[PDB]
RNA sequence: CGCAAGGCUGAAAAAUUGACGGAAGGGCACCACCAGGGGUGGAGCCUGCGCGCGCGCUACACUGACAGAGCCAGCGAGUACUCCCUUGGCCGAGAGGCCCGGGUAAACUCUGUCGUGCUGAGGAAUCCCUAGUAAGCGCAAGUCAUCAGCUUGCGUUGAUUACGUCCCUGCCCUUUGUACACACCGCCCGUCGCUACUACCGAU
């Protein structure tokens, strides 16, 4: 999912679920940011159907991606060829032979293919002291700005 | 919870803080204010009482009777 | 150990990028960039907490002698619209007497 | 007055730090006293410290007094423990609802010496200011969600700790009819605490049992007809308020008279309600790995 | 110290002596008699004097300027003006030392803070 | 009245808490129920076991007040989830 | 490793100090009286608690609508914040980026223009409230629990009526102690227990 509105800790997360029934099932679940910020699904959101409120560890950014790592069970298929070679047998092909025979390209996601990431050097803003605090603190520690 | 309350009430042990006397230090016996060798150790105790009278007078007079 | 691992044990794991449908929002913040963001915020909040302690435990009758050669931070009422809590400093300029300005204007 | 509150809080914090260093030394001095009485040989690093022996000869007696329990620890409650009746005011949030105001009245009636105050337009530093100006022992703030309360904030004064807790399963006094309920008796309540074993549990036990006025210790084991129960499981302290008659020497009839909570504390701060920047003593560690496995209190 | 360690009058006078010295501000703790061994000190008395305690309270900048100001008589302790620079300020009168009534130093502080009320 | 006072009055009416009777008073009692009333006492004086409204009915109709047990209902629902 | 670790068995007292009251006299209380104010309860929406119930929110006209003029706050600053989803077209071998369409207050004060017109302020009950309190109003934040169907702050405007009494409803306590002078009061009452002694009754 994707953050929608971001407060200090509670962020509203949009493109993850489709309904408040699904959110009520996944209430209390351990949600996570890509960056490493943990968090918890708190409450379904009413007016946009499918959004929810999740209280995170610290403030997440709008560029972040919010994942929930569930474990879906996979059952193997119950196929069984005997390799009766002296009689004759049908050999099931591989996926590459199937794709080359019936002419379908391999599925490739451009968002999945690795790229080089151009990171600019992170420079932060200076400290912004409030006016009332900056006028109330004493003389030896008063801020001097021309 | 109800059975815990009943057990404490019956074999009554309560964790309330109890009202202590405000002068438990100076008056430990709690006398009523109306109508009413070891000699080496006693001499040492009386010497400490005399020393503390002198020193408490000096310290209160040096703090100028704010004490 | 370090000799009991192959080169495929040593091979680096690449980092995924922001999706191309979402690249306008900026870079995808991972653990390193998040650590930088959290360090800067914890540092700024530490300075602000120390400033709030110093403004709380302030003697209202303190008297330094720089108070006779500095202009105070004032209030919004006394200063006006141009009120920041910072004590204004001097830029180095000074009100200049008439004989020296006569000399400077003869030179100009 | 305000300079005295700030000065006394700073003196308390300095005395606590000095007590930390002195405890680090006095753990070594208690081995020297136990080895002197029992004759078991002690460590050379302890027995060859001349400063420790030279100061041990003066500081025997407070260790003996702490062993006998004759002295009490430096605390914010030990100054006025059973001497003064702790006065405590209960307040709401800013614009309360009718069920929050009736709940505020109900937990006012839980304490026999409490008073309730209307918030209205009352800035929270001036609330703290008026509490220190009228020498209140405790304030308790209430927060509602929608006619149902969700948080308490129990703050001890002049500089004592806050315990902020979230409320669950609140069953109000104001839901049952007046034919079945009645006017609650205001006698000095007995208190029982069940399941507090850590030093943090004894901390929350202290800051909860110093809200109630001290009971007269002459015949308190049999007299008095009203009990208040704080019992915790899974560090969510659940509280009941009963009134009882002793119908025999072997049996007792209880009657639930007050509201039921299961409050869970999430913040214990060594500093009052105004100080948002006070140093916390404990806080509910969610979003850690084993913060749900570990049980405090 | 020379009394036996389980003695009642020893324990009572230990608590009395430590409480008296901590109320006068000489000791910084009231839980050790080794404080009165090697922490009670003429320097501790001399730093409980008045110009040093108002140097610490930042009423002045330095102890020299503080002695000059309380010789000129700007400082009261409580309600009475103090002209003696040796007045030992205890721990609960450090909350009451402040400037005098018509003080030019007080007018200087208010003129710096731009709160000079001439009424 | 208070819950304490009404509890004491109902137990004095049921004779569970009253003065220590003599053998002659016990003879009078053996000369001349209470569990069925003690069940009603232990249900009425512990009113938080069940959910009640305070206002009573909104519109009085006359035709010929416990509205739910949350404790018993929660335990029953948890047994259903266990099964 | 040793002890714990062998079932006259089969679920649901203490008291010379104790058990329960009554009468008189005090103290206190917006869970009491008295004087007023305000909710909820009527219509709609919905969290929550168990179709019902309240808690909030909204609509419901003289306190009016329209147009002007003037004039007021406080808390709030993490290279951080964005309400959707789409018809088209640009540059795009392809993924995208563009362009154009569709869905620091409220209040207050002053001056004019029109005039009650589905354009109707909540019953019985029940609860709360005594000074910067009730009530109106907006602005901001979203702090490891709770909270966006809202929460918590912050400023602004700011009353009526009590501020007495235990008469009603209750709650607590005196009738033992806890200090001494003046001064005042003057053996509160019942039903039983327990103990000590005295004699009685009748079986063994």
């Amino acid at each position: 999912g994707t953050p929608w509105k971001i407060f200090k800790n509670t962020a509203f997360i949009k493109d993850m679920f489709n309904s408040s029934l699904e959110i009520a099932k996944f209430e209390g679940a351990a949600i996570r940011t890509v960056s490493g910020i943990r968090g918890q699904i708190k409450r379904a959101l009413s007016k946009p159907e499918g959004y929810f409120r999740a209280t995170f560890e610290d403030k997440i950014l709008l560029s972040d991606i919010v994942i929930l790592k569930a474990w879906y069970p996979v059952k193997p298929k119950q196929f069984y060829n005997p390799a009766t070679n002296l009689i004759g047998w049908q050999s099931m092909r591989l996926t590459g032979e199937i794709r080359r025979a019936e002419n379908i390209p391999t599925p490739q996601n451009p968002n999945s293919t690795y790229r080089k990431i151009e990171r600019p050097e992170r420079h932060f803003n200076p400290l912004r002291v409030p006016k009332n605090l900056a006028a109330e603190l004493p003389f030896k520690s008063q801020i001097v700005q021309t | 919870i109800e059975e815990l309350i009943k057990r404490r009430i019956l074999a009554g042990e309560f964790d309330e803080v109890l009202r202590r006397r405000p002068d438990m230090f100076g008056n430990p016996h709690g006398v009523r204010r109306g109508l009413v060798a070891d000699e080496k150790l006693r001499r040492d105790e009386e010497e400490i009482k005399r020393m503390w009278k002198e020193i408490s007078a000096k310290l209160d007079a040096l703090s100028s009777w704010h004490y | 150990m370090s000799s009991l691992r192959h080169a495929i044990q040593r091979r680096a794991h690449k980092e995924r990028a922001q999706p191309l449908e979402r690249q306008r929002l900026g870079i995808l913040e991972k653990k390193k960039d998040y650590r930088l963001r959290a360090r800067d915020y914890k540092k700024k909040q530490a300075v602000l907490k120390s400033l709030r302690q110093k403004a709380a435990e302030r003697n209202e009758d303190e008297f330094y002698f720089g108070m006779m050669s500095r202009k105070g931070p004032g209030s919004a009422l006394t200063r006006g619209k141009g009120f920041t809590g910072t004590v204004d400093g001097d830029r180095g300029n000074k009100a200049l007497s008439v004989e020296t300005v006569r000399l400077l204007k003869t030179q100009d | 007055m305000l300079r005295k509150q700030a000065r006394q809080r700073r003196d308390y914090l300095y005395r606590r730090a000095l007590l930390l260093r002195d405890a680090e030394i006095a753990e070594k001095r208690a081995k020297l006293r136990a080895a002197l009485a029992s004759g078991k040989p002690l460590d050379p690093k302890i027995a060859n410290d001349k400063e420790l022996r030279k100061d041990f000869d003066y500081d025997v007696s407070r260790d003996i007094a702490k062993e006998q329990g004759e002295i009490d620890i430096d605390d914010e409650y030990s100054e006025l423990s059973g001497i003064v009746d702790p006065r405590v005011l209960v307040t709401t949030s800013r614009d309360p609802s009718s069920r929050l105001m009736a709940f505020s009245k109900e937990i006012r009636l839980m304490f026999p010496t409490a008073i309730r105050l209307n918030r209205g337009n009352l800035i929270l530093p001036d609330l703290v200011m008026s509490a220190q100006r009228e020498r209140l022992s405790d304030i308790i703030l209430l927060h509602e969600h929608r006619g149902t309360p969700t948080a308490i904030t129990i703050s001890h004064f002049p500089h004592g700790p806050t315990l902020m807790a979230s409320l669950h399963n609140v069953v109000l006094r104001a839901d049952i009819p007046k034919s079945i309920k009645g006017t609650v008796s205001e006698s000095y309540p007995h208190l029982i605490f069940e399941g507090f074993r850590t030093p943090l549990g004894q901390r929350v036990v202290k800051i909860l049992k110093h809200l109630f006025p001290p009971r007269d210790p002459t015949n308190n084991a049999k007299s008095g007809n009203r009990v208040i129960t704080f019992v915790n499981q899974d560090d969510c302290i659940e509280v009941r308020h009963h009134v009882y008659v002793r119908t025999n020497y072997n049996s007792v009839e209880l009657s639930e008279v007050g509201p039921r909570f299961t409050m869970r504390p999430f913040s214990i701060t060594m500093g009052t309600l105004e100080n948002k920047d006070a140093d916390v003593e404990w806080h509910l560690s969610q979003y850690t790995r084993t913060g749900r496995k570990k049980n405090y209190f | 110290s020379l009394l036996p360690p389980d003695n009642e009058v020893r324990r009572k006078h230990e608590t009395l002596l430590l409480d008296k010295l901590y109320d006068m501000g000489i000791l910084s703790t009231k839980a050790k008699l080794s404080a009165v061994e090697h922490n009670v000190t003429v320097s501790a008395f001399a730093r409980r004097r008045l110009p040093v305690v108002m140097t610490r309270l930042r009423m002045a900048e330095t102890v020299q300027a503080a002695t000059k100001l309380i010789e000129q008589g700007h400082v009261r302790v409580g309600v009475e003006e103090v002209r003696d620079p040796a007045f030992l300020v205890t721990r609960n009168m450090e909350d009451f030392v402040t400037w005098t009534v018509g003080s030019k130093i007080k007018q200087n502080i208010m003129k710096y803070r731009d709160k000079l009320d001439d009424f | 009245g208070s819950q304490l006072k009404r509890l004491k009055a109902s137990l004095r009416e049921q004779g569970l808490i009253g003065p220590q009777k003599s053998k002659k008073q016990k003879r009078q009692n053996a000369n001349d129920q209470k569990a069925e009333a003690l069940k009603s006492i232990r249900e009425q004086f512990n009113p938080f076991q069940f959910k009640t409204n305070a206002r009573g009915p909104k519109f009085e109709v006359t035709t010929n007040v416990i509205k739910g047990r949350p404790e018993l209902s929660r335990a029953r629902s948890e047994e259903k989830r266990r099964q």
